[PDB]
């Protein structure tokens, strides 16, 4: 009686479901990186043509 | 429990039909005997529902 309860002990009232916050989706994007060139070594100047 | 729910009036019902229990089977020292024997009281056995 205190419990609300059957004779048996069966809740009286049904318990909820409480459904859950359930999983979410995941997401990766692109990554970029900038350079500059090398030092232009003067050319040592042959005799061809 | 919090579970259970009822009115006013149903909790007055309740409290004084345990009043009147008490008082008659004669738990409740200093009890009005005098007055414990009234229509009502001797009726009780339709008069408690």
């Amino acid at each position: 009686l205190r419990h609300n309860l059957s004779i048996d002990g069966q809740p009286l009232s049904l318990a909820i479901y409480a459904e859950p916050t359930d999983p979410k989706a995941l997401l990766t994007s692109m990554v970029q990186a900038s350079q500059g060139g090398s030092a232009v070594l003067p050319g040592t100047l042959s005799l061809y043509r | 429990s919090s579970a259970i729910k009822t009115t006013r009036l149903a909790e007055a019902i309740a409290g004084i039909q345990l009043y009147i229990n008490r008082a008659l089977n004669r738990i409740e020292p200093n009890a009005r005997a005098d007055v414990s024997t009234r229509q009502f009281f001797t009726d009780w056995t339709v008069n408690n529902r």
